[PDB]
């Protein structure tokens, strides 16, 4: 029937076996009895809260999951976080994506935070919080269509699964324009976006073809004369000069004075 | 038969008023406003009736019909109608309407609809099985309004359950389902969940297990009229139950006050049932215009004989109504609260004394409430006095209960403080009216 | 199998425990190292459904007679956090596996004690709720639960006189403990009322109204609770009383609640 | 919105009546009679 | 996928209501 | 103020209470004149309510500031 | 409170004016 | 389109806060 919650009463004894078994079934009971298990925490979060506990990764579940249910949501991350492997890993439930939810949405602040204060003064990063997002990250990799880890991707920053993402198998260089338009459109921190286009011109240059009209056009926002002055050269030794022209007339047409004087004056020598 | 002929027409209609509910429930998908849905979902229950086989199949056959498995899923469930001579084909969906699967919100409600039907049907198994694969659907369904419809018919999926008298295998999947809602801010399917819930809980006693649930979650502030009265009688009978006399009757009388001026016969019967048996225990003789009322009248004179004998304190008197009605009172479950009275009968008539007497000598509390003893009172009299039934001091020195001398309350604060709450509630209702206005998008 | 050789061996530890318990000495610290092996078969046993297999029935009363022993154990030590953990933990016996495991007379027996347990620490609310989980018949009928109830009756009802007296009443000795407990508690409850309803008190007076044999034991409350003795003997009590509140403007209060007025009056909101 | 639910579960006298008048006591005129008999003697 | 598009309809909510209230405002201004 | 007002509120039952729908829309613009449904309504609680709260908080800061 | 309350049966008043303006411009827009 | 969608409502919401601003702004300066 399970009409009780006297269970509470073994995390109240002293044998740790016994406790092992409380706690076990209460993780199997506590979906559904989240109010009792509320007013342990104490009780379920010491056991976590001592090192010395045969099953603590099993003493945080449980209590994460009695604050899931109960609503402490700030607090629910951070015991799910100090759990591990079967603290969210089954990825499967819905206190699983409650969690990772949040602890993906939790991920985000922080690296937000992170990229204002790069000069060593950046607050540090959980290495469980990045494993579970990067896990994520991995597992948005290879779930479904990328065109959207990619999203979540400059999401959080995190530029390493953004080139990733696109160097990846990504179907086709399709989605490279697809992230190239969102980095160029609703992109709102140019340090950013400075960084995000590295990228996109990396990835543009190793191409086998790479796609010279929009490196330039890449590269404009960027700000990178010289950069643009080397690829014209090369694209004129290697003897392509009919895709260098456009380059060089989709050039004018954006760019600025300073800009073309600069890249001139690098062509002249 | 021309009854048929005008429930075809009362079908057409439904469908008609479906066709409204759908239409104006795909109006609400694309309308940007949950708030149409509210409206078909209260004609739910004024269309849930009058319907039979032939109204659901032309209503699934003319809604869906997309050659969806929902078609096969429901139309075995339903007898359906031979070649009726007034084939109107009722399809809001044409072709592509068809062909684009029906939103969440009508198929559940067209299902609910079943679902309804199936309890109108007493199919709450065919219904259980269209309203868990309902749930099935809507489980996976995450939309905003679904959410309304969804609550609807977990009501009736508990109460397709509730009239399949398990009440614990939806005890669990109505405890997760809540919190499914309250992970998604969820206003109206929160609310309609936990009542059934608690509904749960009090159905089987665990009044611990139900006290707890109320004490962490938070039921919705802005919550349906229909609902703010039903959790406010379930935790009248929590807190009545758990000793705190004083805010039972406060939560119950302002759950009554919240019934639905006159379609529920039977809530009002209930609740006033606890009232007068909470009113009692804690010294108030209840209200005597309750016990003429018509709806009431007959349910509640069974307690009519009870609180005629705490007034006039004959314990003999009080004992005999319990061996006669008493056993009535247990399936209105009540006889336990009766019995904490049977051992209470001396309160009130400890507040008669304090309210006209104010220096009544001990003894002569003694002679006026049959307490056997004049040192027996003395515990009595200051334990009402005690427990704040009273507003006494006993001085010992020489065996009288003074009342306190009351005072000029205008020249203290207590008015202001009375006007405080009702002014912040008047300007609220200013702000929660004006804060709606509900301009449509200037068309 | 195995289980049954547990059982055979949880009725052998029963057998020896029982036989350690159904003798007239159920030595406290023989059994109590014999109660907790049981257990632990038990947490492989069980101790809630658990797996659909039909726990053995009789194991289901081993466990509940182990408790069952525990709880008559745990009354006989004395121990008031042992009659809890051991008491919440039968407390599930009762009432999660009614509609199989018969019912043992024992288990109206424990459940009589418990609520006299809830009684004695004054836990009145959990009383009342403790007794809705009882049927109806049983309230009135069964000498255990009568005691308790009958004994709640007269304390709600003011009849202390007639709990002192009531005290011989008690079928069980098991009672006796508590009830013991329950005589420090009324007269705590007593000595409530002789707090807020007389200003003053008559040592004489007062050595009746706490029904203390001894004026030291008066003292005890006079210096546990050290209720203020009078200057004639007569305990003053009229301290507690007092009447503030009456003479100060909050001014700071109420400058704060007119300008919320002022605020809804003007946001515009 | 009927709340089946909670299911819906000779002395047609208009006037309202008041708890006071429910008490059984021997009518007027004969506790004045004792009353004035008592202190008249 | 789920939690990425979960996000997305409870901000379109609120947006929603922003959307009905800025409707208001302009018409208790435009009076 | 208030014994005004209370007259105003007369009307404004009247006003209402007659709700006549002989073109409701009509009707609100045939009876416009600066007259009772709002008008001289709250106009007079803006002015009744603003003295009050002024002359309350007044009153309260005084009594803080002023021993 | 009594100009609080005079405040606030207006503003449901506009209200249930204002709702019945929209609902019927909404039917008489059919 | 997962992501699409998702910044697309962002900017609304944020624009949308502006225009509540400012509209506050202008029902408090008209009223003067």
């Amino acid at each position: 029937i399970t009409s009780a919650a006297g269970i509470i009463s073994l995390l109240d004894e002293d044998e740790p076996q016994l406790k092992e078994f409380a706690l076990h079934k209460l993780n199997a009971v506590v979906n559904d009895f989240w109010a009792e298990i509320s007013e342990s925490v104490d009780k379920i979060e010491v056991l976590y809260e001592d090192e010395g506990f045969r099953s603590r990764q099993f003493a945080a579940l449980v209590a994460s999951k009695v604050f899931y249910h109960l609503g402490a949501f700030e607090e629910s991350l951070n015991y799910a976080l100090g759990a591990g492997d079967l603290f969210n890993v089954n990825d499967n439930s819905e206190y699983v994506e409650t969690i990772i939810a949040k602890c993906i949405d939790h991920y985000t602040k922080q690296c937000v935070e992170n990229a204002d204060l790069p000069e060593g003064e950046k607050k540090p990063i959980d290495q469980r919080l990045e494993g579970i997002v990067n896990k994520m990250f991995q597992r948005c990799l290879d779930d479904h269509k990328y065109k959207q880890a990619i999203g979540i991707a400059l999401e959080t920053r995190r530029l390493d699964v953004f080139e990733k993402t696109i160097l990846e198998s990504n179907d086709v260089p399709g989605m490279l324009a697809y992230s190239l338009k969102l980095c160029m459109s609703l992109m709102q921190n140019k340090q950013f976006r400075n960084k995000v286009l590295r990228v996109l011109v990396k990835i543009y240059m190793n191409l086998e073809k790479p796609d010279f009209i929009n490196v330039c056009q890449c590269l404009i926002f960027l700000d990178d004369p010289q950069a643009v002055s080397d690829i014209l050269e090369k694209l004129v030794k290697e003897d392509n000069l009919l895709m260098a022209y456009q380059i060089c007339f989709d050039l004018y047409e954006s760019a600025s004075q300073q800009f073309l004087s600069s890249v001139i004056q690098n062509l002249r020598t | 038969a021309a009854a048929e002929h005008s429930q075809r027409e009362l079908d057409t209609v439904t469908l008609e008023d479906i066709k409204e509910h759908v239409k104006q429930l795909e109006k609400a998908v694309s309308g940007k406003e949950p708030r149409f849905v509210l409206r078909a979902l209260r004609m739910l229950p004024s269309t849930s009736r009058r319907l039979n086989h032939y109204v659901l199949y032309k209503a699934v056959q003319g809604f869906f019909t997309s050659n969806n498995a929902t078609r096969d899923f429901l139309l075995p469930f339903l007898e359906e109608p031979m070649d009726t001579e007034a084939d109107l084909q009722f399809r809001p969906r044409t072709g592509k309407a068809a062909s684009t699967p029906l939103l969440p919100e009508v198929e559940a409600y067209l299902q609910l609809l079943v679902v309804i039907f199936m309890m109108n049907s007493k199919r709450y198994k065919e219904a259980q099985k269209i309203s868990d694969d309902l749930m099935q659907k809507i489980s996976t369904q995450n939309r905003r309004a679904l959410d309304l419809v969804a609550a609807k018919c977990y009501y009736y999926h508990a109460r397709v359950y509730e009239f399949l008298d398990k009440l614990d295998v939806v005890r669990s999947f109505l405890h997760a389902r809540l919190r499914t809602a309250t992970l998604r801010h969820d206003a109206d399917g929160q609310a309609t969940l936990l009542n059934l819930l608690l509904r749960n809980y009090l159905h089987y006693s665990l009044y611990d297990q139900a006290e707890k649930l109320v004490s962490k979650s938070v039921f919705p502030e802005q919550a349906n009229n229909n609902e703010w009265a039903r959790y406010l009688y379930y935790t009248g009978r929590i807190k009545a139950i758990q000793l705190e006399y004083s805010e039972a009757r406060r939560t119950m009388t302002n759950a009554l006050r919240k019934a639905p001026q006159h379609t529920a016969v039977g809530f009002k019967q209930t609740v006033h049932k606890l009232l007068i048996v909470v009113e009692l225990l804690l010294g108030e003789i209840p209200d005597r215009l309750q016990f003429r009322q018509p709806s009431l009248k007959r349910s509640l004179m069974p307690y009519f004989l009870l609180t005629q004998a705490v007034r006039t304190g004959n314990l003999a008197k009080f004992n005999q109504v319990l061996d006669q009605f008493g056993e009535k009172f247990q399936a209105d479950g009540t006889y336990t609260l009766i019995i904490r009275l049977r051992h209470n009968v001396i309160k009130t008539g400890v507040r008669m004394i304090s309210l006209s007497y104010s220096r009544i000598s001990l003894a002569d509390i003694a002679q006026k409430l049959q307490l056997d003893s004049p040192e027996d009172a003395e515990f009595i009299v200051a334990k009402a006095i005690r427990d704040g039934v009273i507003e006494a001091s006993i001085n010992h020195e020489k065996g009288y209960v003074q009342s306190k001398e009351m005072i000029d309350i205008y020249s203290t604060r207590e008015p202001q403080l009375a006007f405080h709450q009702r002014i912040s509630f008047c300007l609220d209702i200013h702000n929660m009216s004006v804060k709606a206005m509900r301009f449509p998008p200037k068309s | 199998a195995t289980s049954g050789a547990v059982l055979q061996a949880a009725t052998g530890m029963y057998e020896q425990l029982k036989g350690e318990w159904n003798r007239k000495s159920p030595n406290l610290s023989k059994c109590g190292e014999e109660l907790g092996r049981l257990k632990l078969v038990l947490l492989e046993l069980n101790f809630l459904p658990t797996t659909g297999t039909k726990l053995t029935k009789q194991q289901l009363i081993l466990a509940r007679d182990i408790l069952e022993i525990g709880a008559q154990w745990s009354i006989l030590r004395k121990d008031i956090p042992s009659f809890e953990r051991y008491m919440a933990q039968l407390k599930c016996y009762y009432f999660d596996y009614k509609e199989q495991l018969p019912e043992s007379a024992y288990m109206h027996q424990l459940l009589g004690l418990n609520l006299l347990f809830l009684l004695s620490q004054n836990r009145v609310a959990e009383f009342h709720t403790e007794l809705e989980r009882l049927p109806a018949k049983d309230i009135q009928t069964n000498v255990y639960i009568k005691h308790p109830v009958s004994l709640e009756q007269y304390l709600m009802e003011g009849s202390y006189n007639k709990v002192f007296l009531a005290k011989g009443n008690i079928p069980a000795e098991s009672y006796t403990f508590f009830i013991d407990i329950l005589l420090d508690t009324i007269r705590d409850e007593i000595a409530g009322c002789i707090e807020k309803a007389y200003e003053k008190i008559l040592f004489t007076e007062a050595t009746r109204i706490l029904f203390f044999n001894t004026p030291k034991k008066m003292t005890d409350y006079a210096k546990k609770r050290g209720w203020v003795l009078g200057p004639n003997n007569y305990y003053s009590f009229a301290s507690q009383q007092q009447k503030p509140e009456d003479t100060t403007i909050p001014s700071t209060e109420l400058a704060k609640q007119v300008i919320e007025y002022a605020r809804q009056l003007e946001m515009i909101v | 919105d009927e709340f089946e639910e909670f299911p819906a579960e000779e002395d047609a006298h208009v006037w309202e009546d008041n708890w006071d008048d429910d008490n059984v006591e021997d009518d007027f005129s004969n506790q004045l009679r004792a009353e004035l008999e008592k202190h008249g003697y | 996928r789920q939690y990425y598009l979960s996000k997305i309809e409870e901000l379109q909510l609120i947006v929603n209501d922003k959307s009905q209230n800025l409707r208001r405002l302009q018409a208790q201004r435009n009076e | 103020v208030v014994k005004e007002m209370l007259e105003l509120a007369k009307n404004y039952n009247k006003a209402v209470e007659e709700e006549d729908k002989m073109t409701p829309e009509q009707l609100a613009i045939k009876n416009v004149g600066k007259q009772d449904p709002k008008r001289h309504l709250e106009e007079h609680v803006d002015v009744l309510m603003t003295s009050n709260i002024v002359q309350c908080l007044a009153a309260m800061l005084d009594t803080v500031v002023f021993k | 409170y009594l100009a609080s309350l005079i405040r606030s049966v207006v503003a449901l008043h506009n209200l249930i004016n204002n709702k019945i303006a929209n609902r019927d411009a909404e039917k008489k827009e059919g | 389109d997962l992501y699409s969608r998702y910044k697309k409502l962002q900017q609304e919401l944020e624009f949308l806060e502006v225009q509540e601003e400012y509209i506050k702004d202008e029902q408090k300066n008209l009223k003067k």
